[PDB]
RNA sequence: GAUGUUAGGAGGGCAAAUCCGCCGAAUUUAAGCAUAUAAUUAAGCGGAAGAAAAGAAAAUAACUAUGAUUCCUUUAGUAACGGCGAGUGAACAAGGACCAGCUCAAACGGUUAAUCCUUCGUUUGGUGCAAACCUUUCGACGGAAUUGUCGUUGAAUUAUUCCAUGAAUGCCUUUAAUUUGAGCAAAGUGAGCAGGAAUGCUUCCCCAUAGAGGGUGAAAGGCCCAUAGUUCUUUUUAAUUUAUUCAUUGGAAUUUUUCAUGUCGAGUCGUGUUCUUUGAGAUUGGAGCACUAAUACGUGUGAUACAUUUCACAUAAAGCUAAAUAUAUGUAGGAGACCGAUAGCAAACAAGUACCGUGAGGGAAAGAUGAAAUAGUACUCAGGAAUGAGCAAUUAAAUAGUACCUGAAAUCGUUAAGAUGGAACGGAUUAAGAGAGAAAACAAGUAAAGAGGGGAAU
RNA sequence: ACGGACCAAGGAGUCUAGCAAAUGUGCAAGUGUAUAUGAUUCUUUAAACAUUUUACGCAUAAUUAAUG
RNA sequence: UUGUGUUGAAGCGAAAUACGUGAGUUUUCGUGGAACAUCUCCCUAGUGCAGAUCUUGGUGGAAGUAGCAACUAUUCAAAUGAGAACUUUGAAGACUGAAGUGGAGAAGGGUUUCUUGUCAACUGUGAUUGAACAAGAGUUAGCCGCUCCUAAGGGAUAGCU
RNA sequence: AGCACAGUCUUAACGAUGGAUGUCUUGGUUCCUACAGCGAUGAAGGCCGCAGCAAAAUGCGAUACGCAAUGAAAAUUGCAGUGACUGAAUCAUCAGAAUGCUGAAUGUAAACUACACCAAUUCCCUGGGAAUAGUGGUACUCCUACAGAAA
């Protein structure tokens, strides 16, 4: 080494031009994943592609301000729901068995969020115009006529994030 | 020359004994062109031609008939019955793959995933 | 142009071009038609045939008209009645004409050609 | 970018601006931080003083968000 | 980039203490005109360039997006003012203001043949006729990589 | 157990870029070298897929807590390791992509293995021309299995509500998307110049949802293929069409009333020691050996070895699992500020070829006539012939004649000019010769007649 | 003293990572919109364009082995 | 951006009352026969050769030179042929001297064998010769061999690592 | 009709030798995209063959530079020859048929076209009529079922 430089400190001492990998795919990688999900959600046709998620506080003294979206609401939020873990994941929500409510605010946030993907829920017959009224807290079926009117409407999203 | 469909409609014997002389008269042509003779030696292409065409029906008929010999029956020869990949013929059939216990299919029956929409 | 499962690159295609099957070339090698039977047939070009009557408008014989006698696919070539030359050695051969230098003004017709012209209008 | 290299200037120069009499070999001093404390030293020294040797007692897993604070004035 | 490892797939041997030749690699063997000729290294035939091209190369560069939007910002304004239009080659001298524009029925139309008749009412004839005899293919082996014609910018 | 050429089946080998196990260097760096590094790499052995592997916590954290795996951005060249030298070097949180959860074991069911397989049959309806394929439930037979298959997921009890059940009748539309293969597809072969030949130059017309490319005797939007567009056709896949009657068979979710806190993977975990591996340090994982557990109040993690103990988290020693991820391989498409025949792959070509080596192996050189040879040299003379020459001949051209585009230098031939006493060349200055030369190196204007060209003036 | 018989063609400080200085440019107690998403752009386009009012780096505060 | 090309581009040879100080630039004549610039500004790099016992290819002086020297040896006449010291025939002089350039085989070679052509190259002089080139042909087994046996030994099975 | 000394060297023009330069490019290279296993139903690889005249390469397998079928559809040609006036010439597709000897190679062997054993075998008519020494099978390990012996 020579002169007033920073010690220097560069790892290449293994044979790197093997794993040295760049990366000119990745907006045709973007536009493939968008292409995806748009077929995947023009494929099930009107039932958005997204699943509701609860909001939870992230750990550590570093995040305990900030929310996120978790993995699952927990079986005391689904309850409160009114509806069973089988149910609630065929209508779109997630459920998780590890995390539990610490906290009654986590509750009952998680459940008014629930709640709300519920009462903003119209649900689709299994048999064609033979509607019923559901199980494990699963709304009852909406008929033809609401149907064929929130078919047309945006689907709202914001509930999701 | 002659032509594959119209001796479709023959008889094996038809067939077979066509075959002979088709045989007998490329056999004479060889042997003219053994000698110096070589007037008809472009005849050669096209009495091979024929010989192939002729074998091809037979052929084919007989591998019709032993099809229809072992119709159905369950226990076919290896060479009629289905020649897939070897790995495709080693795979569990759609039927197997999809196969479940009692107990995930009265699950599945009773929730299934289902249609909504979201306003 | 807009279609990207079709290339516009030079050597590929011109590769296409001098190794196309005989297919291939008897539709490379089409002609343009006369107004009189462009009008009569509704279209506008048609593979050159064995006895169709062409009248040649570019190279040397521009004004020479013939029926073609003999289609060469190897060498992309068609040649009309009376356009021969003279060899070195002394005897006669036909000169072969790109499809593409000739204008059709008569074509013998066929149960073919009805169907290819009827597909055509 | 190439174009305004300064090998570039040096074209027609024999040396290629490395000397006549060093000429330029590979690594004639050492492969990277070798010869600190034998033949280094006085760089090492003079530019990063506290280098060589440890001071302090060791944390084994830190988990920088347990003691992480911004501060503001 | 180059192949990998191209000019470097023989066998080296350097066999050149005394054999009063250079001590460049040689290849081994004999029966073949390569036997024994000089292998890889920058100045041997079929040898490997100095410095192989890599796919790692910079090709790309992050560009600072105030200063993308500054760069077109100030396009447009440039755009704005006629001595700059005349300066970079469009023949302008006949259209009335260059901020120029023009209704909405320009989204309208639809036709190649009313576009360019609309491009010569504004008057800009000289300038469809500089586009169009520009046309021309180009010098150098570019036309032998997907590159034949070469156009003036309209 | 053994044996069977008994019946029906499977494995073996090739290929490897990505992938999974093992085994395992040294060069190198340390300016020496031994630990270290190279490197948990190369070489060697084995094993898979279109991905593989990992994966549903004996996980983090210490927070207001998160919640299977993988991958990206970051954490972070950080905590740490290290002749604390050279060097090496993670994890958690955070932001994203993707998103999925499950079953054995064990528990419970004996007024009854409720399971499974083999072979032989019957009909239940469908698209194929056929070949074949998908559905199908009523058995029988011979076995396997109590040395344990199957069901349940604690078990009974109400309530609601869901889900599979058969028969008859009727309906099989309409559109959007997606994906193959096909057709159709604008406008000049207009003067003139020149040329062997326009696609060139002038000039007069046009088409353009097509001015991408290729071909055509030279540079073509209008000569051809094709291109823009558009029409059918194939694949599947959404929404929209219609469902109604009559019946019992089973199942499921949650909610009321009861009983018992059940089960929960052993030569395994763990510990000691040894070796390796790791950032893992009084030891990170793995392995060998010795010892060898508890039973959920247990036992394992909480990054410093202990004892006594709180707290938190998880529930090891069985198993499956798509996506996001990788692809110096093969195949097929498409491209490029890439190379342009000593370059680019070794190979533009009869290239892993010729050829060399006993062998493992090594491994080239070599593209271009012309628009057209459907113009490849006819004829004559001289020669044994090869060749040569022509008053002969193809071509636009043969000094384009098959070693054929262009045709450099080294080297050599012919002609001419000059120099020439053991070098040649040169610098500087002139002179004599010899080649070329007028753009400054004289003559604008003026008057006439001859050819032309333009501008304005009705 | 060594290399050079001659000629042609080829023939050697480059590429990436990382740090700094210099200078140009933008913004400025901030700055860089990372991965990723969207969106009548989908020859070119693998680029351009965009980012529902605490992602992360560097900077904005130092110092100490360290509780701080 | 704005240009040159079949009324001749690039390249190349010789040049110039040419410009520059210089790398160079620009022109002329010839040859060539299809492309070429852009100095308006800028981007980019596999960007500049006298050397490296440099790499590949080509070519020199040496030089019509060294040399074409083992195996005692040739001669006369004829034929063929465009052409004969080294093809054929006859005559002579000689050699090898059964330990043989004589007959049979093995290893190795692989068509060199034979007949008929035949001379571009090769046959280090010639060549009409030839083991060269070209077209055809030619190898016949119950008894000769292999095939069978076992040897030094090799491979594999059972195991065991 | 005659005249230049010779050699060596310099210059010019034209040639020879050589294959640079320029211009071409059905090739390479790199990236992107997509799909992705073949084999006892005998693979990959290797031999051997196959055309009227046929060496290589390419293609193919005793039906052998190709059969059949499907779409196009008049040429194909060096000669000979073959083609409709479209299952015919030639292209493309390629599903049917066929696919020599080997090779994991698997009856035993292997610098053998060597040698076993068991079924004789194959074709044709609607139980007969022919022709064939030809054709199949036989590895090791393992699974399921079966068989008959054993303690």
């Amino acid at each position: 080494v020579a002169h007033n430089n920073v010690l220097p400190n560069v790892h290449l001492h293994k044979w790197w031009q093997r794993h040295v990998r760049v990366n000119f795919s990745k907006n045709i990688k973007k536009k493939k994943r968008r292409l995806l999900r748009e077929k995947r959600r023009k494929a099930n046709g009107g039932t958005p592609i997204e699943k509701l998620h609860p909001i939870v506080h992230c750990p550590t003294q570093r995040y305990n301000f900030r929310t996120r979206l978790g993995k699952g609401f927990t079986f005391e939020e689904l309850k409160g729901a009114g509806l069973t873990p089988r149910a609630a994941q065929t209508i779109g929500i997630c459920y998780d068995k590890r995390r539990k409510n610490r906290s009654e605010e986590s509750l009952t946030k998680n459940v008014e969020r629930l709640l709300k993907y519920k009462n903003s829920l119209v649900m689709i017959p299994l048999k064609k115009n033979k509607a019923k009224k559901g199980i494990g807290g699963i709304p009852a079926d909406a008929d033809k006529n609401t149907i064929k009117e929130f078919r047309n409407k945006k689907p709202l999203l914001s509930i999701f994030k | 020359n002659v032509k594959a469909y119209e001796l479709r409609t023959l008889k094996k014997k038809e067939l077979l004994d066509k075959l002979d002389e088709l045989k007998k008269e490329l056999s004479g042509l060889r042997i003219s062109k053994a000698l110096g003779n070589s007037a008809k030696n472009s005849k050669i292409h096209g009495v091979r031609k024929n010989v192939a065409r002729v074998l091809t029906v037979y052929n084919q008929k007989r591998k019709m008939e032993l099809r229809q010999l072992y119709k159905n029956k369950k226990f076919k020869p290896y060479n009629l019955r289905k020649k897939l990949t070897k790995n495709k013929r080693l795979q569990l059939s759609p039927k197997q793959k999809a196969a479940m216990t009692l107990r995930q299919k009265k699950k599945v029956q009773n929730f299934p995933q289902r249609k909504y929409l979201v306003v | 142009k807009f279609n990207k499962q079709k290339s516009s690159s030079r050597r590929k295609m011109r590769k296409a071009h001098f190794t196309a099957p005989a297919g291939l070339r008897r539709k490379i090698m089409s002609s343009k038609l006369s107004k009189e039977l462009r009008l009569k047939y509704k279209t506008r070009s048609l593979p050159v045939r064995k006895d169709d009557e062409v009248l040649i408008c570019r190279g040397h014989n521009h004004g020479r008209e013939g029926k073609v006698v003999k289609i060469n696919r190897k060498r992309y070539k068609i040649y009309v009645e009376r356009v021969t030359r003279e060899k070195v050695n002394g005897e006669s051969t036909f000169i072969g004409i790109h499809p593409s230098n000739v204008v059709l003004t008569k074509l013998k017709v066929d149960k073919n050609r009805k169907k290819i012209l009827d597909r055509k209008a | 970018a190439t174009r305004f290299k300064k090998n570039r200037k040096k074209r027609g120069h024999v040396s290629a601006g490395h000397g006549r009499v060093g000429k330029h070999r590979k690594h004639p001093g050492g492969r990277g931080k070798a010869g600190g404390l034998h033949h280094m030293r006085i760089n090492f020294d003079k530019y990063h003083p506290g280098y060589f040797g440890k001071v302090g007692m060791r944390h084994l897993n830190l988990l920088k968000n347990r003691t992480y604070c911004p501060t503001i004035n | 980039a180059v192949k990998l490892g191209a000019g470097y797939e023989t066998s080296a041997e350097s066999w050149g203490t005394g054999r009063a030749v250079a001590r460049i690699p040689r290849v081994p063997g004999g029966g073949t005109h390569r036997a024994g000729q000089g292998a890889f290294g920058n100045m041997c035939r079929g040898g490997g360039m100095f410095n192989p091209t890599k796919i790692w190369r910079r090709w790309g560069r992050k560009v600072n997006l105030k200063e993308k939007r500054y760069a077109v910002c100030s396009s447009i304004a440039a755009s704005g003012v006629t001595s700059l239009v005349l300066a970079r080659g469009h023949r302008i001298s006949h259209l009335k203001e260059v901020p120029l524009v023009v209704s909405n029925d320009i989204e309208s139309l639809s036709k190649t043949k009313e576009a360019v008749n609309f491009l010569v009412s504004l008057g800009l004839k000289d300038e469809v006729n500089r586009l169009v005899k520009s046309k021309k293919i180009r010098a150098g082996k570019g036309k032998m990589r997907n590159r034949k014609y070469k156009i003036r910018n309209g």
